[PDB]
RNA sequence: UAGCGGCGAGCGAACGGGGAGCAGCCCAGAGCCUGAAUCAGUGUGUGUGUUAGUGGAAGCGUCUGGAAAGGCGCGCGAUACAGGGUGACAGCCCCGUACACAAAAAUGCACAUGCUGUGAGCUCGAUGAGUAGGGCGGGACACGUGGUAUCCUGUCUGAAUAUGGGGGGACCAUCCUCCAAGGCUAAAUACUCCUGACUGACCGAUAGUGAACCAGUACCGUGAGGGAAAGGCGAAAAGAACCCCGGCGAGGGGAGUGAAAAAGAACCUGAAACCGUGUACGUACAAGCAGUGGGAGCACGCUUAGGCGUGUGACUGCGUACCUUUUGUAUAAUGGGUCAGCGACUUAUAUUCUGUAGCAAGGUUAACCGAAUAGGGGAGCCGAAGGGAAACCGAGUCUUAACU
RNA sequence: GCUUGACUGCGAGCGUGACGGCGCGAGCAGGUGCGAAAGCAGGUCAUAGUGAUCCGGUGGUUCUGAAUGGAAGGGCCAUC
């Protein structure tokens, strides 16, 4: 019982050849550049699932602070008086009302400089 | 236990421990498979790379030529080199005890009677040795692929029933355990019966 | 029961250890071989008995006894041995037609093991005591 | 084919009731002035060969 | 296993048992005898094969299709539904197959049968001499000189000869058994250059023979010798009449054949590396394993005219390949130019242990017989009893004069 | 001063060792030596003073003894 792997061969390296679409030179048309490419690819994505939450929590942070800032409080100040009134609103959702309702944002930094004060 | 007879309407007596009794999956299938690997010939060889036809001459020094390092025309690596472990013929067939094969046909005997493929009759034969004559018996009995099992080797039946594919012809002692399980029905002599009855006892 | 319809016992067909097929299968690469060693080299693997060149267990002990030839021919039987016999006469010619002891034993002795429960006469084997008092409690004699 | 017993381990090694093999002791042989009696004496009986010694014996033994 | 063994590595019987197959004889010589059996050659038959051959059953309609053997419907043969071909898959189209027949000539085998040649029986005998044995040196015996029997002999010797001699594993006595120094002998056994038939959980063009092909060829070597690569149009050549560009080229465009020419002979399918043409997007102030997370803009498909999908990816955070070997590699340590095909834990026997199955103080056969994957075959093997070096004793035994 | 316990054959139980092994050991027999006897003596205050296995040598032996009786050889015990 001779097996021949013209067939199999042929579709596990196209499996990964697909893969590698839009890879620079060797990376997307030679199996076994492609397949370390394909590998890192996949490690680079495990580890950017885990700091898209950290660069993300840096964005709104950063954008809470400009916000709060221009209403004369800082960030640390506005977090820690927003814990004091007892304001369970994230940074995602802060961020969120900082650019798009100034008017709310105001009404909400207010909400904790009552708290400190 | 007791089989009806169609041919005759009457009844025949038979072992419970033959014809009645549990099926054994797991020995009946040792015995399928030990079977069908006695029917293999075995006969194939490849050439190692001692039997490849080439000379032992190494194909380029040890060293200085910048090629990776080669000894034989004939190593496995090589296109037209031998087979790294090439097949010798071999025997396949298992041992199967005594008390296995015996005891998996009395689990298929007894399968048969359970699903009603095992039928019982009188006596079967042909007036004749002519083929028209048993596919015009079988479509009165109305059967398609069926297995008769004999008393004694009726030449008449024998020859009759050669050039259908769906019906095989056997005598008592040429029962095997592939082919009970292969044929949708069985057709047993009452003498048949008795002889299986003494024979796996 | 079809032909197709019949498969083995559970856990009866484990399947063969395929040895150096890939990551994942756990033994890819040295195959359970590990590195660089004598060991795992083709054909590697030192003989039976071989301790890296300190002297051997069985040759750092003294030989002991010699081979008795009279053994050879010297066979046990037991107690439930004495009824597959043929006519009631445990000799040494009807212990071998029944297939107790080999057709080249010349002396034979029966031992207390199993039971005697059937008169029966023993000639020319050797007794123990706890086999003499077990055949004549079955209403059985010896004979010299 | 068969195994073949390592003919040397036969010699020396025999196997007993519940699967273990019983040896003769070694320095039993000579230089046996020196020694004292006690030592000697203690000597004399075969002993059984040890748990980490079983497989180097079993091995050479096939047909033990 | 017993043994042999720097008692190491290893080597490794026989007695006995079960089977296949069985077959016995005549020259050491004379009497009658009588061409007597068994035999070799040759002819004559009588059969049976081999070397050519002969007959050999039974199907039509309709649908798709280039084409029917396919679908559907209704029939028939079958001691023939093995196989192969035919425009796709045929029991009934063809060749065959089962079966039944056939030899002018040559020839194998088996009987009968004459002729030629040797010889059957009874009595009386006789009983293989430089031989057996020995010394020295070697070799074969499972046996390596060992306490070493037995066999062979290169060299020196050397009997008895049936009232005798050999062997029974140093050797002696007794006993048992056999008769060397002369030969012949079928079957069971080994193999396949070669012939025929059939088979394959064997390969299918880098495989299988080195060789599917004009292969032991081309080619290499002074030579012995080494030794390739290379298969497929189509059902059928119907292998492209004719016209046009071109050098009365190569090559191509039409025409035509064909189901199909993107089946056009560099011809089934036609992958990947590699190289181009076209389109969309990005790209000439920008630094690094070239990706990944975020992400505008642009183009495009939308079928709720809805946001999404697809292509690209300005900018931006993070980010020094893979394998191997290592304490430790981005390492400037190894390996890899890339693709495609091939390439490495197998097989046989024995032993031990797990899972599973059958029987169970029993289990199981091997060879072989049997057409029998049946059935027979229990020769044997393992287990139910161990202790001791052993005799021996025995649920005990050894140790010791004896053990609490 | 007298002596030979520098005994014979076993040893519950322990310590060390991967193992081979190497230690310590009270107690049981059998026979002793010292002491009036309670006792203690199985070498030396202890820890080095050593060499496995094979192969053979010597003495003993209720073992074995290749047809049988012996024997050779082997085994076991002591020892080189
Ligand atoms: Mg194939
Ligand atoms: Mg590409
Ligand atoms: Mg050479
Ligand atoms: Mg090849
Ligand atoms: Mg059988
Ligand atoms: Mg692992
Ligand atoms: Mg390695
Ligand atoms: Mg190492
Ligand atoms: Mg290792
Ligand atoms: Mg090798
Ligand atoms: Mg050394
Ligand atoms: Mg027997
Ligand atoms: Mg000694
Ligand atoms: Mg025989
Ligand atoms: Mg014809
Ligand atoms: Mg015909
Ligand atoms: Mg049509
Ligand atoms: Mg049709
Ligand atoms: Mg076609
Ligand atoms: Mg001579
Ligand atoms: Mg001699
Ligand atoms: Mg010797
Ligand atoms: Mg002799
Ligand atoms: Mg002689
Ligand atoms: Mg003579
Ligand atoms: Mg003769
Ligand atoms: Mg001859
Ligand atoms: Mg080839
Ligand atoms: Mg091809
Ligand atoms: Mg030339
Ligand atoms: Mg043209
Ligand atoms: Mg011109
Ligand atoms: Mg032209
Ligand atoms: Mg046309
Ligand atoms: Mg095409
Ligand atoms: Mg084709
Ligand atoms: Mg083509
Ligand atoms: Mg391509
Ligand atoms: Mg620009
Ligand atoms: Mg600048
Ligand atoms: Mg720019
Ligand atoms: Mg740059
Ligand atoms: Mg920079
Ligand atoms: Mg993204
Ligand atoms: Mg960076
Ligand atoms: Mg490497
Ligand atoms: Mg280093
Ligand atoms: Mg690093
Ligand atoms: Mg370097
Ligand atoms: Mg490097
Ligand atoms: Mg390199
Ligand atoms: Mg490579
Ligand atoms: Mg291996
Ligand atoms: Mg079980
Ligand atoms: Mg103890
Ligand atoms: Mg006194
Ligand atoms: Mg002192
Ligand atoms: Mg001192
Ligand atoms: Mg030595
Ligand atoms: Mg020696
Ligand atoms: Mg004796
Ligand atoms: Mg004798
Ligand atoms: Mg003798
Ligand atoms: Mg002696």
């Amino acid at each position: 019982a001779r097996v021949k792997r013209g067939v199999i061969a042929r579709a596990r390296h196209k499996k990964i050849l697909k893969q590698a679409k839009g890879y620079y030179g060797a990376r997307s048309r030679v199996y076994r550049v492609a397949f370390q490419a394909v590998i890192k690819a996949g490690q680079y994505a495990y580890r950017d699932r885990r700091q898209r939450k950290r660069q993300f929590r840096q964005l709104w942070i950063a954008r809470i602070n400009a916000a709060a800032r221009q209403n004369g409080i800082s960030y640390s100040k506005f977090i820690n008086g927003l814990k004091k009134a007892s304001v369970e609103i994230d940074r995602k959702i802060l961020a969120d009302i900082a650019v798009f309702d100034k008017v709310a944002f105001t009404a909400l930094v207010e909400k904790a400089k009552a708290a400190l004060a | 236990m007791e089989l009806v007879l169609k041919d005759a309407q009457s009844a025949l007596t038979v072992s419970e421990t033959t014809f009645g009794r549990d099926f054994n999956e797991a020995l009946v299938h040792q015995v399928v498979v030990a079977y069908a690997a006695g029917a293999r010939q075995g006969t194939r060889a490849q050439k190692t790379r001692a039997e490849v036809t080439g000379s032992g001459k190494k194909p380029w020094r040890q060293k200085g030529t910048g090629r990776a390092r080669s000894g034989s025309i004939k190593s496995p690596i090589w296109r037209s080199g031998g087979v790294t472990f090439a097949a010798r013929p071999q025997d396949h067939s298992q041992k199967v005890n005594k008390k296995m094969y015996r005891g998996a046909l009395k689990s298929i005997l007894s399968e048969l009677v359970r699903q009603d493929r095992l039928i019982v009759v009188e006596k079967f034969s042909v007036e004749a040795p002519k083929t028209k004559l048993l596919a015009q018996k079988l479509k009165d009995m109305a059967l398609e692929d069926v297995l008769i099992i004999t008393g004694e080797l009726d030449e008449n039946l024998f020859l009759a029933a050669r050039n259908l594919h769906k019906v095989d012809v056997r005598d008592a002692t040429g029962i095997d355990p592939v082919s009970l399980i292969a044929f949708d029905k069985v057709v047993m002599t009452a003498d048949a019966v008795k002889q299986v009855e003494e024979m796996l006892a | 029961m079809r032909l197709n319809t019949l498969s083995p016992a559970e856990g009866s067909k484990k399947a063969g250890k395929r040895l150096g097929r890939g990551i994942g299968s756990g033994l890819g690469k040295t195959g359970g071989r590990g590195h660089k060693g004598q060991k795992s080299r083709s054909g590697g693997g030192v003989r039976r008995g071989f301790e890296g060149g300190q002297m051997p267990l069985y040759r750092r002990l003294p030989k002991f006894g010699f081979t008795s030839r009279k053994a050879a021919i010297t066979a046990e039987v037991r107690l439930s041995d004495l009824a597959k016999v043929e006519g009631g006469v445990v000799d040494l010619n009807t212990l071998k037609a029944a297939n107790i002891i080999g057709i080249q034993i010349e002396f034979a002795k029966v031992i207390l093991a199993g039971e005697v429960t059937t008169p029966v006469t023993v000639r020319g084997l050797r007794v123990t005591k706890g086999a003499r008092a077990a055949i004549e409690a079955a209403g059985g004699k010896i004979e010299e | 084919p068969k195994i073949k017993t390592v003919r040397g381990a036969a010699k020396r090694f025999k196997k007993t009731g519940k699967g273990g093999f019983k040896h003769k002791h070694a320095n039993l042989r000579h230089i046996l002035t020196k020694k004292a009696t006690k030592r000697k004496r203690h000597l004399r009986p075969k002993a059984m060969v040890s748990k980490g010694d079983l497989g180097l014996v079993i091995a050479c033994l096939p047909y033990a």
